[PDB]
């Protein structure tokens, strides 16, 4: 059915000293090793370890020690890959892959946030604005706008599905604004009339929410 | 002792720009360290907040891609591999990176990548479009929704009775049409008149919600 892997939560925030354990949920699993990439801005991306699922083996590349990295497996199948004694220099994106044949499939990748100061995680407080008149008026459309305020970290995933489709729809998002403690992004859907009287849900994840995300009913009622 | 090949994999991508949407996307890989004729090489799209996606690759013998508009080719005699995208879109941008495949031959074989280059794609112009301008509010919050306009330049201000008001900020993207919409976002109390203003390409358009007659 196709091979993919899923990583939650999408980000994690962590002091010097510390560790870290992400996940890598692989579905319809084609291969027996998990791979670990790390990407850092300006350097180029490059492969930390390789884990044999069957022989439940971490094999590190060099450069890397098995004390720093390290896989194992965990609840569900799933493949776990702990870096340990965080630094500054281990902030980056870490994703897991696999081989299916001549291609190598990737995880969309958990984002590692290692800082020196202190800090508090703080949940997206959601600000929904519905169509308006004026604009169904004027432009035969309307527009749904989710503002995502006064969030830490400055990563967060959104995402508007309608009831009967399962792919996410084609929505306009505005960069994540802010700094400090503090982060916002808002994003927007326009639709036609038609699509008007269907029903909508909105998600997102973030970091302060665990892995499950957060969901928003629009409908007509 | 042990046997090893010497080898360094040194890849350097060139090309990288801003693209107009419709325009043909041609990157280069120049190679270095290891034995040309006889590698394998791929190209991979790093979109931040998106997986790495595998586009297309090739060896001596046989090529594949993902899609019939990319396609890759190979310079012996240069050490150069290209990717060549016909009707670039928006979801095309990104961080293009040539890869190599090393290892033993099997599924613990690894990719080694480029720094890679940076693709934006942008809509092709067309016609210019001046916006309109909604207002909406939610309690306190007020949004100011600029749809359909081209170019992308514009100035707005929320301004409540002649002065800005506080926490004003502003999101623009494209759509799918080639055109952009935006949302400035600013905190005013929901009883306050509230004049949303855009100034695009010198003329000027606003929409108010009166507080008196
Ligand atoms: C969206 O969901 C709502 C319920 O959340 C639907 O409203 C129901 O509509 C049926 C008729 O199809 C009524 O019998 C129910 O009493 C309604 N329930 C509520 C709570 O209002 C609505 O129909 C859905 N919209 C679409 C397009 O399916
Ligand atoms: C080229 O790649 C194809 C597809 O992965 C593979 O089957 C073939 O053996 C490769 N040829 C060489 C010479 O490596």
């Amino acid at each position: 059915t196709g091979v993919a892997l899923e990583q939650r939560p999408i980000s994690i925030t962590r002091n010097a000293k510390q560790s870290a354990s992400l996940n890598c949920k692989i579905l319809n699993p084609v291969s027996d090793y998990v791979h670990w990439y790390r990407s850092q801005e300006g350097r180029a991306p490059e492969r930390l370890l390789v884990y044999s699922r069957s022989k439940s083996e971490s094999v590190p590349d060099p450069g890397f020690s098995a004390d720093k990295v390290r896989a194992y497996k965990g609840k569900d199948d799933t493949c776990r890959l702990i870096v340990s004694d965080l630094q500054v220099s281990d902030s980056g994106v870490y994703h897991c892959a696999s081989w299916d044949g001549r291609v190598k499939v990737f995880g969309e990748g958990t984002r590692l946030i290692v800082t020196e100061s202190a800090f508090k995680k703080k949940p997206p407080k959601p600000i929904f604005f519905l169509p308006t008149s004026e604009e169904i008026k004027q432009k035969q459309s309307g527009t749904y706008i989710c503002l995502l305020e006064d969030f830490f970290p400055n990563v967060v995933k959104t995402y508007w599905k309608e009831d009967g489709n399962s792919q996410p729809l084609d929505a306009q998002f505005g960069p994540i604004t802010g700094g400090g403690n503090s982060y916002s992004q808002v994003s927007w859907l326009t639709v036609k009339e038609d699509v008007l009287r269907k029903n909508l849900t909105y998600f997102y994840q973030h970091e302060d929410l665990g892995m499950e995300p957060k969901a928003f009913s629009i409908s007509s009622v | 002792l042990t046997v090893l090949p010497l080898e360094k994999t040194l890849l350097t991508e060139s090309g990288g720009g801003t693209y107009q949407a419709g325009k043909t996307l041609s990157l280069k890989c120049q190679t270095s360290g290891f034995q040309f004729k006889t590698s394998q090489l791929d190209w991979y799209l790093w979109t931040p907040g998106h997986a790495p996606l595998w586009l297309t690759g090739l060896n001596s013998s046989s090529t594949d891609a993902t899609e019939g508009r990319i396609t890759s080719s190979r310079e012996d005699n240069k050490n150069q591999i290209f990717l060549q995208i016909e009707d670039l879109g928006l979801r095309d941008s990104g961080q293009y990176h040539c890869a190599r495949r090393v290892g033993n031959g099997d599924d613990t074989d690894k990719l080694v990548f480029g720094l890679g280059t940076r693709v934006i794609v942008e809509p092709r112009p067309a016609a210019p479009l001046s916006p309109s301008v909604f207002l909406v509010r939610d309690q306190d919050a007020v949004a100011c929704l600029i749809r359909n306009f081209y170019p992308k330049e514009l100035h707005v201000s929320l301004t409540s009775s002649g002065t800005l008001i506080s926490a004003q900020s502003l999101s623009l993207a494209p759509t799918a049409s080639g055109t952009y919409s935006a949302i400035h976002i600013g905190r005013v109390g929901e009883n306050d008149a509230i004049t949303c203003s855009v100034k695009h390409l010198g003329k000027e358009i606003h929409m108010s919600h009166q507080a008196g007659s």
